[PDB]
């Protein structure tokens, strides 16, 4: 409101291609976390819901982080059979 | 390439399937290699002649009338 204005999530558009601007301002936003943020301040998320909420989502990208880095270090195995048919 | 049921009777023994077909998958690598004489009879006791029928149509003979 006392902020200067078409500085904050503002994107110029290229040779008159308006859908990829709007792509590219809905991922920033995306990126940021405002989408979801204005989705979950639509109804108010009790303060036991949102710690719930956050400790299960902390809890889920360590272990989906975890879960990569085994994969991609058990995948350096993935090279062909060297010694078939033993 | 010759048959599950054939091999477990050159062998004189019991195989399943995965085994049947490692032992295919190991012959196909060795026909890609440079293979001699010697590893070509060996290949060939494990070829089994398919034989292709004919499907050319028989031609009935030309008769002659009185």
């Amino acid at each position: 409101a006392k902020h200067l204005k078409f500085i904050a999530r503002t994107v110029m558009v290229q040779e008159g291609n308006v859908e990829s601007a709007y792509r590219t301002l809905n991922r920033i936003l995306t990126m940021d976390g405002l989408i979801e943020d204005i989705k979950h301040r639509r109804y108010y998320e009790k303060p036991c819901r949102r710690r719930q909420r956050e400790s299960y989502e902390r809890c889920r990208r360590i272990y989906n982080m975890e879960m990569a880095r085994k994969i991609n270090f058990l995948m350096r195995k993935n090279r062909a059979d060297p010694w078939q048919g033993c | 390439w010759l048959i599950k049921e054939e091999l477990e009777e050159m062998l004189v023994e019991k195989l399943s399937d995965l085994d049947y077909m490692q032992f295919i998958r190991l012959l196909e690598k060795l026909l890609t290699s440079q293979c001699g004489a010697a590893e070509e009879e060996f290949v060939q006791r494990f070829r089994r002649s398919v034989t292709l029928e004919s499907k050319k149509q028989l031609i009935e003979p030309v008769q002659y009338d009185e």
